[PDB]
RNA sequence: GAUUCCUACUGUCCCUACUUACAAUUUUGUGAAACCACGAGACAAGGGAACGGGCUUGUUAUUUAUCAGCGGGGAAAGAA
RNA sequence: UUUAACCGUACCUAUACCGCAUCAGGUGUCUUUGUAUCAUAACAAAUAUUUUAAAUUAAAGUAAGUAAGGGAAUUCGGCA
RNA sequence: UAUUUAGGUAGCUGUGCAAUUUGUUUGUAUUGAAGUAUAUAUGUGAGUAUAUAUAGAAGAAACAAAUGAGCCGAUCUUGGAGGCAGUAACAAUAUAUGUAUAGAUAUAGACUAGGGUUUUCAAUUUAUUGAAGUGAAUCGGUGUUAUAUAAAA
RNA sequence: AUUGUAUAACUAGUGGGCACAUGAUUGUAAGAAUGAUGUGCAAAAAGGGAUGAACCUUAUGAAACAUUAAAUAUUCUAAA
RNA sequence: AUGUGUGGAGUUUAGCCUUAUUUUUAAGGACCCGUCUUGAAACACGGACCAAGGAGAUUAUAAUUAUAGCAAGAUAAAAA
RNA sequence: UACCCACACAUGGGAUCAAUAGGAUACCAUAACGAUGAAGGUCGUAAUAGAAUACGAAAGUAUUUACCUAAUU
């Protein structure tokens, strides 16, 4: 019904740097049976 | 503005309260709130204060792989138990707010009972870390929604 | 070493501003711009096909050519003091 | 076909299709130059060589 | 730099024993990755693409649904 | 003597530089108190930072110690 | 009037269902079109038709036409979200009244290269906003040259 | 014995094969290599050889009822 | 991919086909798909999960088959 | 208590359908730069101003046109 004031509530400041941390590069740039 | 899954038969004598997207871990608040339903409201606040001072434990039932055994979990016929701090303080703030609306609407505090308790998942907040050989891995966290309704006894 | 231990020694700066192009590609020892080749009169031909897009004619301000196009479509407004004077030329 | 991509080759646990080179953004490392790639050209592009009129 | 022998010396060995600190075992907070056809319990022999977790005849486990170890197997994982 | 023009004068020396980072790595020069019978090593001044789970009890690890009698019989080799 | 014929990998031919746009004809809709979710009937099958809930503005059928015209796979492309798992790996000084009494670890301070407001103060909780702050005849550059463009030691 | 026979035009796939019965060449011998005649698997269902690409009965749309073949009749398992 | 409420089975066995109102059970059948291959359930390779995208279309020159107009002749060559 | 199934209600995500001050192709007209200082760049100007956009000490709505720039005593 109603939400109240609390110290565990969300922040609008954290949402600004959150989407900044969501865009990067996904992909980037004695063996078996050895004889001579 | 999360809607409740509770079906209200009488609009009087039903008190609801709500916290949306709280900054507490989801898997730990689910473990604490499994035994709060069908209790008096006064017995709940006394029980949650004993978890903070480590006198009563919480029985882990769903997510319980790798929990230490203890003797305080014999009261639930169990063998595993833990005492989470920060999850109990978030649930205590919800139960005090219900007690304040009851004295404003003039209801009797002893007659109330907990009726509908559910929590659910929430959108994530992303993060970062830097590992060995120069690789980058995600480090995000997972909040939850908390929904609690209280009803008078007959 | 070649890797992390040798990246501490990089604290010397070689390229500075150019007068003609505005990029940071003017060598201070070779005394030449690496993008416009500054001390020569003619400008350098660009390196690729996309490089002709980035600074073409018309992405600027066009302080003069905006006027010249506008007198082509509509006629030019004249100064009446100047118009009387030009008729008195031999 | 505007970019300048090239295949990276085998030995990297990745496909053979051409990858966008460079760095510094989310774009670098994605596929290009194929009909099954996103923002890539289609195979058999249409053209104005097609016969538009018949003869009776 | 490469090789052999004498003297001294010693837990390298006969043959191992005892003490302390830091990680580990127990609690709170922040909270990932490799890998994944299906995996719902495990064996003996048979035939088969001539070394089966599943197919065919036989012999068999089970603490209210755990916790801490260990490196026999998954012809274990990496790299057309 | 209405004589001496133009530009920079805050702050950081490593948690305010470079290594994708509040990274045990790297980076030019100078100064710095007292005991210290060759010095070295070590300790103290000066100055700057810092707040709250359990414990005589695991196994196997990473470091530091001691060992009756024998003295290279261990091992490719006195490797440690 | 199949009392005679009917399996089938590679492969060849015939009859049919699904999608987007174009000409002509017929018709539906704010007492509710397109989409989506559950049932029922029907077809050997690709599929079709109807009923109930939700939503709010345009869509269907017949005779002919044009193709960017039907996915389980390509170590396929882009986005979203699992198991392993609250598991590995890291952080965790004392006081009954305190702007103090103690404990603990680390040598410290100036010029240049690099950084550019991080400086100082106020208000709200290593953050956000707003003001203030750099004063030169004698401290650096601007000057001379290193045998036809060179020095902040 | 056969109601047709004969003639043209256009075009695809394939050119690494293996097994059983009869009889051979090389080799001490091989689930070895290479030829000859017939039929199969490849591309072939159901029933039986416990299980098996090629062994034995046997020609092909959807079903119901009776008769046999191959093979079996202590029990698993229909049948003295 | 998850949360809450109500109802139901058992602890010795996931999912599928046939026949049954003992359908949260019983008797028979039944190794995981795609692909090279003489031969694949293979101790041969690719595939953890959903949505959307994704590969014999166009043009020139010849030939055969079907259709339409005229026929000892046939034709929208550029242009007007 | 955990594991499995059936139904009803709520989270998570942006697929489907409908719209559109955007693009693509063909045709027609034009085919006008600069020492009388071009194209391009750097710095400044708003009563309370950051991005974008317009403008030169006559500066955020018929004249002026800061400094480099072929840049030219
Ligand atoms: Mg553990
Ligand atoms: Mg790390
Ligand atoms: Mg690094
Ligand atoms: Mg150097
Ligand atoms: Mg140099
Ligand atoms: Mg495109
Ligand atoms: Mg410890
Ligand atoms: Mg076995
Ligand atoms: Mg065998
Ligand atoms: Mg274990
Ligand atoms: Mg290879
Ligand atoms: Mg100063
Ligand atoms: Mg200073
Ligand atoms: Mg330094
Ligand atoms: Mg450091
Ligand atoms: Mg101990
Ligand atoms: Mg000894
Ligand atoms: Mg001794
Ligand atoms: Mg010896
Ligand atoms: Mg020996
Ligand atoms: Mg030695
Ligand atoms: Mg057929
Ligand atoms: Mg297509
Ligand atoms: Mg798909
Ligand atoms: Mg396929
Ligand atoms: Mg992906
Ligand atoms: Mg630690
Ligand atoms: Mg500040
Ligand atoms: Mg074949
Ligand atoms: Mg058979
Ligand atoms: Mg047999
Ligand atoms: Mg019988
Ligand atoms: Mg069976
Ligand atoms: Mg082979
Ligand atoms: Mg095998
Ligand atoms: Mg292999
Ligand atoms: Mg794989
Ligand atoms: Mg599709
Ligand atoms: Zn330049």
């Amino acid at each position: 019904f109603s939400s109240n004031y609390a110290d565990h509530k969300i922040d609008l400041l954290s949402v600004e740097n959150k989407d900044f941390p969501k865009k990067q590069k996904k992909v980037k740039d004695n063996r078996d049976r050895d004889f001579g | 503005a999360i809607n409740f899954a509770y079906d209200v038969v009488d609009p009087t004598k039903v008190i609801k309260s709500q916290i949306d997207s709280a900054r507490v871990s989801f898997k730990k608040t689910r473990e604490t709130a499994n035994t709060l339903r069908k209790r008096s409201l006064l017995n709940a606040i006394s029980y949650l204060n004993n978890v903070v001072v480590k006198k009563e434990c919480v029985p882990m039932r769903r997510y319980a792989r790798g929990c230490g055994h203890t003797r305080q979990a014999r009261a639930f016929n169990q063998r595993k138990g833990r005492w989470p701090k920060k999850s109990a303080l978030a649930l205590l703030q919800v139960l005090e707010n219900i007690k304040e609306q009851a004295v404003e609407k003039g209801l009797e505090v002893e007659k109330l009972d907990l009726d509908h308790v559910q929590i659910c998942r929430a959108p994530k907040v992303f993060g970062r870390i830097f590992r060995a050989h120069g690789r980058v891995n995600p480090f995000n966290k997972s909040p939850c929604h908390i929904l609690v309704a209280a009803k008078v006894r007959d | 070493s070649k890797g992390t231990a040798s990246f501490g020694k990089k604290n010397k700066r070689n390229h500075t501003l150019c007068k003609r192009c505005g990029k940071m590609s003017y060598h201070k020892q070779l005394r030449k711009c690496a993008s416009c080749a500054y001390p020569q009169p003619k400008m350098r031909t660009p390196g690729s096909i996309k490089a002709r897009r980035r600074n073409a004619l018309g992405t600027g301000r066009m302080r003069h050519l905006k006027k010249v196009i506008h007198e082509h479509v509509h006629g030019k407004k004249v100064n009446p003091i100047l118009a009387a004077f030009w008729k008195t030329i031999k | 076909m505007q970019h300048s991509a090239v295949s990276w080759g085998t030995g990297r646990a990745i496909a053979r299709c051409p990858r966008i080179g460079g760095g510094g953004s989310r774009r670098s490392g994605q596929g290009a130059f194929a009909n099954f790639c996103r923002k890539g050209r289609m195979a058999h592009p249409t053209t104005t060589m097609r016969r538009w009129c018949r003869k009776i």
